[PDB]
């Protein structure tokens, strides 16, 4: 089968700017499991990404946390792209300090 | 040793119902999924439904979706086919199978017509030998609907020289066939020979004795 | 919480560099262990990788997955044609209060469920034939059901029992959240509240919404980890704009002596 | 939504091949493509399973396989009892089937087998009954392509005229029949019926009178 991957970005620890913190994508729900993250920088991919194993809950589809230290700023805008199989295109999912 | 045999086949107006039973032997019937599978007379074979190996998940295709209902006892290892709201392209044989990855088991099938055309039993009437080298005497089983007629020679004991001829559909709607057994000639006279006739749709039965006529 | 789960996948056609199959290791809500194929050793993971362990203990563990790895890569034989395929396997156990163990063991083909391992019985077994297939190329393989029901029956038990006495630390790990409530415009006359609870453990935990200390809703919400384990949460309202003051976020967690209430910011 | 051709042929120690299009899986669904063999008034044979897989006493001469959308059976070393209807199937996994179009195979270059006709003139009992029934059997032919002409003595007689298709055998060749209905008075009426079997350019008569 085929399911659609959720995509929620949010930070480690509250976010206060100048302070390090660190940035989280979390790909949940999708089916089969090859999925393609990146975390962005405005726009730009971040190199030193980490992710954890892929994982899948007890409906069967598959999850990942995509995280890399980072430190927030009101200017810097940061995002989470997002490829699978069962996107026409890659989803851009910006982050929100409200969560 | 594996073995599936259906039941059930009969004639049905459209509209009614009729429920098909196949009764499997010679493996462990709950480990096994079941299906049905029709065939139309003279076209493809049509898929019509699945039933997992415990019953709890059932597939359908579209063209029966909502009017039949695949299902499944397996304390009596028979599998069951609930067809409801019958329509003519329903009519088929219906084959019994046992569903696996690499090996496939079927039974004989099972006749099903959906027609608003009442049945009828058939005239039996007995081919003479004109022989009296080979002889040549038969049936004549004229006039029944529907499909099929069983033949046997006196009661399944002449089996060897017989030829049951597939059936013609006439205008008249209604179906005719012969059944001639080809026999020494030297034997008229001493061995009796009887056709027996059954026709379950109508539930005739008959058994026709055929005599030599000798009028020199 | 008293469960350990070992969430298995084998894939037929992993991408150049991928695994063939790899497994995670869960003691209730936290992973403790990781297998894959292009390593082929299970290791500790998160906290456990400071518990106090015995000898030979990953060793067993990475001696069990090993076996299974084959077997998983095996069913791909028994289901022929090209797939490509996905196998996933739910194996593992539940203490219960009565110190009686509770196992699990389930597969999935291509993301559906379709076959189970009966331990009254040691068989494989399921409703369609892709499942009947599987069950019977695994059966072939000698002493594969012994070890499938002892892995279920002893091995998970016993290593769920150990790590109860010598992990209980882990387990019991209590993390109060960090609490946020923010406000921002969402449309005319109107704005989101979303208070978000930050880097707790466990992940059990409850958000609502207080309007001048009345009920005013859970909000729509969302859970997600952590890289180190622990969780976030939080939960949006829609409030009148210039009434976002009145209104505060109340949290309950195992972490907390009691219900916080979480104000807006300055 | 299995396609396959409706026929094809070959001479014998050939090899011919039958095509399947339709066989095509989703991203992240499969399917496995069956081939079945249906002899006259029989249950299918499962010839190949999994694509490409023969089962157990299943000839060597058959084999399968699949490309995207397409998969294709091959008969090599073409017998005469290798002439069936082929169907491809695929199976897509939990309990969803489909079958295709089928094929019907011929196998060139076998023999000419002229019919052997029996005619038998109506019975005492039906004449009884007001009624009068020729009936005339065909035996054994290949080709299966035969037209069948009745006679009042010499006269062509249509009316009456219920001729069945041939209809194939085991043994390859073909059997029909044919019923000509007539009253008792017409069939007293001549001195002789004959029933007039063409096939591939040559008759075979058989000739009743009433006694
Ligand atoms: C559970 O039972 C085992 C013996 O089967 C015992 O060794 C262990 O200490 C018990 N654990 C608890 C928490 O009672």
């Amino acid at each position: 089968i085929q399911r659609t991957p959720k995509i929620q970005v949010y930070s480690r620890h509250p976010a206060e700017n100048g302070k390090s913190n660190f940035l989280n994508c979390y790909v949940s729900g999708f089916h089969p499991s090859d999925i393609e993250v990146d975390l962005l920088k405005n726009g730009e991919r971040i190199e030193k990404v980490e992710h954890s194993d892929l994982s899948f809950s007890k409906d069967w589809s598959f999850y990942l946390l995509y995280y890399t230290e980072f430190t927030p700023t009101e200017k810097d805008e940061y995002a989470c792209r997002v490829n699978h199989v069962t996107l026409s295109q890659p989803k851009i999912v910006k982050w929100d300090r409200d969560m | 040793e594996v073995q599936l045999l259906e039941s059930g086949g009969g004639l049905v107006q459209p509209g009614g119902s009729l429920r098909l039973s196949c009764a499997a032997s010679g493996f462990t019937f709950s480990t096994y999924a079941m299906g049905w599978v029709r065939q139309a007379p003279g076209k493809g074979l049509e898929w019509v439904s699945s039933i997992g190996a415990s019953g709890s998940q059932t597939r359908y295709a579209d063209s029966v979706k909502g009017r039949f209902t695949i299902s499944r006892d397996n304390s009596k290892n028979t599998l069951y086919l609930q067809m409801n709201s019958l329509r003519a392209e329903d009519t088929a044989v219906y084959y019994c199978a046992r569903l696996a990855i690499g090996d496939s088991y079927w039974g004989q099938g099972t006749m099903v017509t959906v027609s608003s055309a009442s049945t009828k039993g058939p005239s039996v009437f007995p081919l003479a030998p004109s022989s009296k080298g080979t002889a040549a005497l038969g049936c004549l089983v004229k006039d029944y609907f529907p499909e099929p007629v069983t033949v046997s020679w006196n009661s399944g004991a002449l089996t060897s020289g017989v030829h049951t001829f597939p059936a013609v559909l006439q205008s008249s709607g209604l179906y005719s066939l012969s059944s001639v057994v080809t026999v020494p000639s030297s034997s008229l006279g001493t061995q009796t020979y009887i056709c027996n006739v059954n026709h379950k749709p109508s539930n005739t039965k008959v058994d026709k004795k055929v005599e030599p006529k000798s009028c020199d | 919480h008293l469960s350990l789960l070992y969430h298995l996948t084998a894939v037929s056609s992993p991408a150049p560099g991928t695994p063939a199959f790899w497994v995670s290791g869960w003691l209730g809500p936290q992973q403790y262990l990781s297998y894959n194929s292009l390593r082929g050793e299970a290791e500790p993971c998160g906290a456990w990788v400071w518990e106090n362990q015995v000898s030979w203990y990953w060793e067993k563990e990475t001696t069990d997955l090993r076996i299974k790895e084959k077997l998983f890569l095996e069913a791909f034989k028994a289901l022929g044609g090209k797939g490509p395929y996905t196998l996933q396997g739910l194996l593992g156990c539940e203490l219960g209060p009565d110190n009686t163990s509770v196992p699990t063991a389930k597969f999935a083909l291509n993301g559906e469920e379709f076959m189970n391992f009966d331990l009254k019985q040691g068989t494989w077994g399921g409703d369609w034939p892709e499942a009947l297939a599987i069950s019977q190329r695994w059966q072939q393989q000698d002493k594969a059901a012994n070890k499938e029901l002892t892995f279920l029956l002893f091995s998970c038990p016993h290593r769920l029992r150990e790590h109860l006495e010598r992990g209980r630390g882990n387990l019991e790990w209590k993390e109060p959240p960090s609490m946020r409530l923010k406000a921002r415009p969402s449309s005319p006359g109107f704005s989101v509240l979303t208070c978000s609870a930050f880097s707790f453990y466990p992940p059990e935990l409850q958000l609502r919404f207080l309007r001048n200390g009345l009920a005013a809703g859970t909000g729509q919400g969302d859970f997600g980890p952590n890289s180190d384990g622990s969780f976030h949460a939080s939960s949006s309202l829609t409030v009148k704009s210039g009434d976002e003051h009145h209104y505060c976020c109340i949290v309950q967690h195992a972490g907390l002596a009691q219900p916080l209430r979480v104000e807006l910011e300055s | 939504a299995l396609t396959q051709p409706a026929s094809v042929s070959g001479s014998p120690g050939q090899s011919i091949t039958i095509s399947c299009t339709g066989t095509g899986s989703d991203v992240g669904s499969y399917n496995l493509v069956s081939w079945y063999q249906q002899h006259p008034g029989k249950a299918p044979k499962l010839m190949i399973y999994g694509d490409s897989e023969r089962p157990s006493g299943v000839s060597n001469r058959f084999s399968g396989s699949k490309s995207g959308n397409t998969a294709s059976l091959t008969i090599s070393g073409l017998q005469a009892e290798d002439e069936a209807d082929y169907y491809c199937s695929s199976y897509a996994g939990s309990g969803i089937y489909v079958f295709g179009t089928g094929t019907k195979v011929t196998v060139l270059g076998q023999p000419k087998a002229a019919p052997s006709v029996t005619l038998f003139p109506p019975s005492s009992e039906e004449l009884q009954a007001n009624k009068a029934t020729l009936v005339c059997l065909i035996s054994d032919f290949y080709p299966g392509a035969v037209t069948v002409a009745w006679k009042a003595d010499s006269s062509p007689v249509k009316a009456g005229v219920e001729t069945t298709t041939p209809s194939k055998q085991s043994n390859n060749k073909y059997a029909a029949s044919s019923y000509l209905s007539l009253t008792p008075e017409q069939w007293k009426s001549h001195k002789s019926y004959s029933c007039q079997v063409t096939h591939e350019g040559s008759t075979v008569e058989k000739t009743v009178a009433p006694t």
